[PDB]
């Protein structure tokens, strides 16, 4: 540097250097896995998004609350329409072997109670014909304990796919590298 | 984006076992004597039976010997060491040139050294922690240190060096090192990509990921010869204090090898190469201009030729009847004394001839990519062979740049002669100057 | 295409040699041009802000560029603070 140069002991940290030309007149603030990264509202914001991504189209759309509930514990009503289940008596008139090959019996029985139950996931949770436990062993049997990353981040062009030129909004905080994409992002996105 | 200079159009002797030269072939053409000598010289060059072989040609200006001096470099390869420089650069300042040539005879004789090298590299984790078992107050020495790399990670401790070495490095958990085990030291490629991005800039570079496995494994051949050994050793290469950044802040000078510095690396040599870490090849001398050296090198030469490890020297001196630069009454052919000249042979190097010097002519203007006609190619040759051919390569070019501005692509006779009226020869200027009133 | 136009009356020196300042002239007289294919960062930085070394993120140092053609903010790299104020220097600096 400029040796012995003018200065007056003010500041000089070396990690503190905060100036303006005031605009706002304010100073610096003073006074590896991911459920210890950040909190449990914008995971759970994610997997409303992903549930909804498991949505297909107006069949499932509105279908959200009940992914909801499974996941925390004439487009859907189930498919029995007589339009798919009456009709199919005739729909595999090509050849078939319909018979009644079966005694009477509580199994018999079971046969149709269960054919159009009317009975899901979340009845199965709100029903006794499986356990407790059994939930729990297909729901905690699944997920991990701690490996949440081992290789690092991508963090790709939210609109467009640039790798290099990249740059952050001033107030949104999200990853974008063209400026062309700002024009949009200052509108739908910040 | 080329650029060739009296040369490039060279590439070998063109022999073949039996000693049979080729007409035009390398660009040489004609010297059978010569190209047979020579043959046999790099023949017995290559063998590396010997050491201390001269001889000395009778050459004049234009002859080819520097081109001869080129061919017979290309011969041995580029691995074979060469350092022909001229006969004025003897007279040096800083150290005395009898010193100087014992340095260019260190230079010359070659070798071929060799090690195999072992290498550890981001970092996985990290653990640190022995007994003082007395009134110390502690005693650290090993630590887990982490190794990602790419192919498999492989955390290990070592010594605690190594640790230093780590904190010398100043590398965080993220961070790549390279830690050479032969040292226990720190080479540092970089800081990580994994760990990275943790800010929007960053001037340490963020340096690829190493690739491969952690324990990486290598040889390394390497040919270099002794005065860099001993300059090496002749100026520290470390230190921390004030000694040290002085003394590299000071610029060396030129001083004068000890003769127990050439024992005890002739020594040290003679160990490696005796646990096949090393193989021997001796080198080649050439001096040009050798006529203007004094007559004390010139009978100092009679002792060193007698060194035991100098290699083949090609002494070359053009003129006749003349004296040792200095002597009084020491007049000799070539201006070498007969004292000297009892140590080796002579060759004579000769001019060239008419298709000769047209052929010479017209692989000129091959490598200099331009077109030439009969009627100015038999000129040029023609008049090179009354006065000299040096002035017809010299208005090649000039020619040729006459050619693009007339927006043609050979050499006419206008050409020629709009380049001989603008650009003089020696020949025209022994009879010029005499009538000059203003020197 | 700079030159060497200088007599040859001052080749003697104190310091180089004949052959060394004959080597200098002529190792002159042929040049090379380098491209380095370097970066920038333009834009007004209106502000230069450099939090603490926190432990999660090494550093939170806010600092705001933007040119007249966008409105941008960026970070520091715990390395790049003093690199503003080596001569001191406020923000707004291109
Ligand atoms: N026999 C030859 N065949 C082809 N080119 C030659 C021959 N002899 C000399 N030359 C060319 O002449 C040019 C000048 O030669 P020069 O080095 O002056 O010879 P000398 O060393 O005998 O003075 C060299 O660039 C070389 O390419
Ligand atoms: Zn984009
Ligand atoms: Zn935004």
């Amino acid at each position: 540097k400029a040796l012995v140069e003018e200065i007056d002991k003010k500041t000089y940290n070396p990690d503190i250097y905060f100036t303006s030309l005031d605009p706002q007149a304010r100073r610096y603030t003073s006074k590896h896995s991911f459920e210890e990264r950040y909190t449990q509202q914008e995971i759970l914001q994610s997997d409303r998004r992903f549930m909804e991504l498991n949505t297909e189209n107006f069949s499932d759309l509105p279908n959200v609350p009940t992914l909801l509930s499974d996941l925390t514990g004439y487009g859907h009503g189930w498919v029995l329409k007589p339009e798919t289940l009456r009709e199919i008596q005739l729909s595999y008139k090509s050849t078939k072997l319909p018979k009644p090959k079966r005694k009477n019996t509580n199994r018999i029985v079971a046969l149709k109670k269960v054919l159009s139950s009317k009975r899901n996931l979340h009845s199965f949770l709100d029903s006794a014909l499986l356990n407790l436990m059994d939930k729990n062993v297909i729901y905690h049997n699944v997920y991990n304990k701690r490996y949440f990353k081992v290789l690092p981040l991508i963090t790709t062009c939210s609109i467009c796919g640039g790798y290099d030129s990249i740059s952050s909004c001033v107030n949104c905080g999200n990853k974008i590298c063209s400026v062309s994409c700002f024009k949009l992002h200052n509108e739908t996105r910040c | 984006v080329t650029r060739t200079a009296a040369h490039t159009h060279i590439k070998g002797l063109g022999l073949d076992e039996s000693g049979v030269a080729k007409r035009v072939e390398g660009g040489f053409v004609g010297q059978i004597e010569a190209r047979e000598a020579c043959g046999v010289i790099v023949d017995l060059i290559k063998a590396k039976k010997m050491s201390g072989r001269a001889i000395l040609l009778a050459g004049g200006p234009s002859t080819g010997k520097t081109a001869l001096a080129l061919a017979i470099s290309q011969e041995l390869g580029p691995k074979v060491p060469f350092c022909p420089l001229v006969g004025s650069e003897l007279y040096s300042v800083e150290v005395k040139k009898t010193e100087t040539l014992m340095e260019n005879f260190r230079r010359a004789i070659g070798l071929r050294i060799k090690e195999t090298k072992e290498v550890y590299e981001e970092v996985t984790e990290l653990t640190p922690e022995e007994n003082p078992l007395g009134g110390y107050g502690k005693t650290i020495s090993h630590v887990i240190v982490g190794l990602k790399s790419a192919k498999g990670t492989k955390t290990l401790r070592l010594d605690p060096t190594i640790y230093e070495s780590i904190q010398r490095e100043k590398v965080s958990i993220g961070d790549v090192i390279y830690i050479e085990a032969n040292t226990g030291a720190v080479k540092r490629v970089g800081r990580s990509d994994a760990y990275a991005t943790e800010f929007d800039l960053e001037t340490e570079e963020y340096v690829p990921l190493p690739k491969g496995e952690v324990h990486k494994k290598k040889e390394i051949v390497q040919d270099v010869t002794l005065h860099d050994l001993d300059v090496a050793n002749a100026r520290p290469q470390g230190g921390q204090d004030v000694i040290s950044m002085m003394g590299q802040l000071l610029k060396p000078k030129k001083t004068e090898i000890t003769e127990k510095l050439r024992q005890e690396v002739n020594k040290v040599v003679a160990k490696y190469i005796d646990q096949g870490v090393a193989e021997l090849i001796p080198g080649v001398l050439f001096i040009d201009e050798v006529n203007m050296l004094d007559i004390e090198i010139f009978t100092y030469l009679n002792k060193a030729l007698e060194s035991n490890i100098a290699p083949v020297v090609v002494l070359a001196s053009n003129r006749g009847m003349t004296t040792v630069r200095g002597t009084e009454d020491v007049i000799s052919p070539h201006g070498v004394p007969p004292d000297l000249i009892d140590r080796l042979l002579i060759v004579r190097t000769l001019p060239y001839d008419k298709d000769e010097i047209r052929t010479i002519i017209e692989r000129r203007a091959t490598v200099e990519r331009l077109q030439v006609e009969s009627s100015a190619l038999d000129l040029l040759a023609t008049m090179g062979t009354e006065t000299s051919l040096r002035y017809a390569l010299q208005l090649l070019a000039p020619c040729g740049i006459l050619a693009q501005t007339s927006n043609r692509k050979e050499i006419v006779v206008n050409d020629v002669n709009e380049a001989k009226l603008l650009f003089l020869d020696a020949k025209r200027s022994t009879k010029i100057l005499e009538t000059s009133a203003n020197y | 295409v700079p030159f060497t136009a200088i007599a040859g009356s001052e080749i003697f020196s104190l310091e180089l040699s004949k052959t060394e300042a004959l080597t200098q002239a002529f190792r002159k007289s042929i040049g090379i041009k380098i491209k380095e294919e370097t970066e920038l960062i333009e834009g007004e930085v209106v502000e230069i802000q450099i939090d603490r070394s926190i432990t999660g993120g090494h550093k939170q140092g806010k600092l705001t560029i933007k040119t007249t053609d966008m409105e941008t903010i960026y970070e520091l790299g715990n390395k790049m603070i003093d690199g503003l104020t080596k001569e001191k220097v406020l923000a707004g600096d291109v």
